[PDB]
């Protein structure tokens, strides 16, 4: 059930069935491609309101702005979104490229989610037991609730950070001005010394500020940032 | 029952008038330092002449009031840096007095270097392992 | 008059030294180099830079033992067994030693410097590598030289 | 014995002020006994004040929380601002880490710009060094 | 159970005294930051370590006096030739090294240092010659 | 001889402070900023700038409480709930506060200034807006700072 | 292998992960550097870091 | 009465230190009472310390043996090195001749370059004059 063409279809809330191997490159403006199998799309499109959903064997390469993203079984995306993102996954893998503003991300499964640029204002990431999120450009208020046995790696230079790890999670944070950390039986690695830092550790919990010793100029912990 | 929040210890009038001298000399101190930092801008720090190193990124806490030789020799001994001097020491001791808690050794040497201003300077050469202390020309 | 004792007595030094060796904090006494070796089970939680609340009593006769000597520089250095990597490990042991030296100069030392550092199992005192902080390799050591 | 009047009576006993004021409710916490000195490290020995203040504000689970930090006249204005901001910010993380949801909270530091007493006298400046906790 | 600190500012005057101590001590430090002017290490004017194996031998000297003679002797202790360029003045350039064991390249660095700008040392290690220059 | 007490005692300060809080005039005591908050039911008639005759007894321990402190400027400010308009309301609260400060400097304050003003529910202490002067928003407040 | 922005001197970089800041007054638009994850965009002219 | 705790208790009695340290075990033997003076001749009257130290290290028959000699601040650095080397070397021959196989042993002399006390005081330099015996 293939569909591979470069045209102006432009109005398709297409909830396709299985084996719909649509490698289309058409100008799909009012698009919502909720394919169910075998999507192998390599387009150059423009959507700007896409609430995309993708089930198993969905490899994609698109330069279109989305609004929501849903993953079901297993995927490999490479998308260039622009405006806002409500993203949720299930046991899949995903990558995104351009400057996005992901407000909320809830991953309750094994999700290898990556975003090469996230320029948001308040990114709330909730994680549950299996996922692996690696999103790094620049946030302004990160709230990483890892309720999880999972990993949240970041080189995201957030202005304020609030990371709570609940049961053998592992979160790698980087705070510019405000660092807020609570750990419980888990690990929180601070890769940049904030302007004001505060970390609280529970039972068997490690908020170790694991910056690289011998930087070019590693700034020392000042009188406003020297916590134990 | 009525209570204001800070019910501290009984202080005495000695440290009362010591403290209210100490705040006036503190504000006269910072208004002087404000004047000096505005009418010559500080060109450059000393992180280029004392740069940090892995095995200089240990930490220390120190109160000290003696001469600079013994302190910088102890810093370099526990940094595993070979310590040497350049220039002979003056007859008057160049006396520093470091009272800090939990600072890295590299920034401790920078504070020592600043506190001995224009009488000595600390240089650290980190592709070797030397800490040198060099005296002034006068 | 000049003082005979400097706020300390030798009977109390060996009384704390027997009591610390009975509670398993091993005090080595070589020359004037003093070593007290503390297992990381006896202070912290496992693979954490965080004190337990009861272990500040262990730090109480550590600090009251450190009252008794005239000392110039205490160095406190910590190292444990391998958990994730040596980089995470050295961050752990640096935070570990800097937390216990922050409490030791909250308490009473008459030291002028406490140097404090951590290593990544780079100096392990046994080859038997059972686990995490229950290893006897996983330890902090507080070494100094008693001045005059 | 587990209620409001009991916990405010012993916050009077461990010397934290509370004011009832219409809807606005404000704890005044002395930084001098609830922080180790000139630092954002919380005075860990004074934990039952901290457990009792968080036990008090489980009772108001929908109010937005203003937290603000205060100093006195010493130091540079930058040092006043960053020290008050650091202490208010770490008390905000204490309430967040003891379980208040992070968009209820607001940490802000004043370098004695509200100044509930004069800084010219010792006990008055001791009263000026504080954390205010307001909510509705 | 833990304790408060022993010399802790536990007291409403002594806190003000010690916050003024922190205020004066760091205000001293950026006074020291503004009048401490430095050298950059790329423009330091002093002699390097000339990394020759004869110059990394291990020497011992106790002396005060005129510059040329220690440098002539550490040339012939180093099996290096000794050239002098310039004229030594009527007052001599006087140094003092009293070190009971250090390395003789670091002699020549402290020699160049305690000369300052009255004299200078170079060394050329391929030709194995120490030269002393005046101004 | 110089005087020990300045016509006041601290036992009487807290005795009036408990008695005013028992009669519902709430005394807040923050630093040296003192606030006594008076509901407008407890002084005036409703939506009127006129005292009741019995409420000058309430003003009697207000003024005898204000004997006890050394003070520089009392400010008295009044605000009530909405009745007709904010312009009529602000005229009401300005007349309200100026009447109670006229009685307070008829009585004994050792203040050098009483500033006195009224607002048009511009600062209301609860969102619950039941009525007129029976609202707990409808109140006068007397705030000052105790000098030295 | 960077990605500059059109504002006053911000640039993301995708060696591993960076969002650093330039100066945009000396105009070192070489587009060729050794970008590292220790805040160092070492260009042909000078070096750039995450400015603060 | 023939065991470890007995023989370490009487090496405390004839004033030789022992340290248990993980796997590293080290005897500190004073050269001042276990050597005749400034010589590599062993103090032959103090044989029961020598029999008791070799009776102790029959218990560890597979460990490699580091033996090292120490002096204090007197003399030339050559005299320090050769005297410490000679005393460590003859204690190494004593253990070899009392029956430890020669490739377990390692004699090395330090002219007080480890220096477990300061040499500026009498009793401290007496503690500096020693032989360390390490093994694993």
């Amino acid at each position: 059930a293939a569909a591979a063409a470069a045209a102006a279809a432009a109005a398709a809330a297409a909830a396709a069935a299985a084996a719909a191997a649509a490698a289309a490159a058409a100008a799909a403006a009012a698009a919502a491609a909720a394919a169910a199998a075998a999507a192998a799309a390599a387009a150059a499109a423009a959507a700007a309101a896409a609430a995309a959903a993708a089930a198993a064997a969905a490899a994609a390469a698109a330069a279109a702005a989305a609004a929501a993203a849903a993953a079901a079984a297993a995927a490999a995306a490479a998308a260039a979104a622009a405006a806002a993102a409500a993203a949720a996954a299930a046991a899949a893998a995903a990558a995104a490229a351009a400057a996005a503003a992901a407000a909320a991300a809830a991953a309750a499964a094994a999700a290898a989610a990556a975003a090469a640029a996230a320029a948001a204002a308040a990114a709330a990431a909730a994680a549950a037991a299996a996922a692996a999120a690696a999103a790094a450009a620049a946030a302004a208020a990160a709230a990483a609730a890892a309720a999880a046995a999972a990993a949240a790696a970041a080189a995201a230079a957030a202005a304020a950070a609030a990371a709570a790890a609940a049961a053998a999670a592992a979160a790698a944070a980087a705070a510019a001005a405000a660092a807020a950390a609570a750990a419980a039986a888990a690990a929180a690695a601070a890769a940049a010394a904030a302007a004001a830092a505060a970390a609280a550790a529970a039972a068997a919990a490690a908020a170790a500020a694991a910056a690289a010793a011998a930087a070019a100029a590693a700034a020392a912990a000042a009188a406003a940032a020297a916590a134990a | 029952k009525f209570k204001k929040p800070p019910i501290n210890n009984p202080s005495d009038d000695a440290t009362i008038k010591l403290a209210e001298a100490a705040v006036s000399v503190s504000d006269s101190m910072l208004e002087m330092a404000k004047v000096e930092k505005v009418i010559t801008p500080p060109s450059k720090d000393n992180t280029l002449t004392i740069p940090n190193a892995y095995n200089l990124q240990a930490r220390a806490s120190v109160d000290w009031s003696g001469p600079i030789e013994e302190l910088t020799a102890r810093i370099a001994k526990a940094a595993h840096f070979r310590f040497r001097v350049l220039g002979k020491s003056p007859s008057v001791p160049v006396l520093i007095s470091i009272s800090t808690k939990d600072e890295s050794l590299a920034e401790i040497l920078r504070d020592i270097d600043y506190q001995a201003g224009k009488k000595a300077s600390i240089h650290v050469y980190p592709n070797s392992q030397v800490v040198e202390l060099r005296y002034a020309k006068i | 008059l000049p003082c005979r004792v400097d706020g300390a007595c030798d009977a109390t030094i060996i009384k704390m030294m027997t009591d610390l060796n009975k509670k398993g904090i091993k005090v080595a006494s070589v020359g004037q180099n003093y070593l007290i070796s503390i297992p990381a089970s006896a202070l912290f939680a496992d693979q954490s830079p965080r004190l337990n609340w009861a272990s500040y009593s262990l730090l109480n006769e550590i600090a009251a033992f450190l009252k008794q000597f005239r000392k110039i520089a205490i160095t406190v250095t910590s190292y444990s067994s391998k958990y994730v990597s040596v980089k995470r490990e050295r961050a752990l042991t640096l935070a570990r030693s800097r937390v216990v030296s922050e409490y030791l100069w909250s308490q009473g030392v008459d030291s002028r410097i406490i140097f404090t550092q951590g290593l990544g199992s780079d100096k392990p005192i046994t080859s038997y590598t059972l686990g995490g902080d229950r290893s006897p390799n996983a330890r902090v050591e507080i070494t100094f030289r008693r001045a005059v | 014995r587990d209620s409001k009047r009991k916990i405010i009576r012993d916050l009077q006993k461990q010397d934290i002020q509370y004011v009832e004021y219409g809807d606005t409710r404000t704890l005044i916490i002395p930084t001098d006994k609830y922080f180790m000195f000139s630092s954002p490290r919380l005075n860990e020995i004074c934990y039952p004040g901290l457990n009792n203040v968080i036990r008090l504000l489980n009772f108001y689970p929908q109010s937005t929380i203003y937290v603000a930090g205060f100093t006195d006249n010493v130091g540079s204005r930058s040092h006043k601002r960053k020290l008050s901001q650091a202490q208010a910010e770490t008390m905000m993380t204490f309430l967040w880490a003891n379980g208040i949801a992070a968009k209820r909270l607001k940490a802000e530091g004043y370098g004695d710009k509200n100044a509930i007493s004069d800084n010219a006298i010792i006990h008055g400046s001791a009263q000026n060094r504080r954390i205010e906790i307001q909510w509705f």
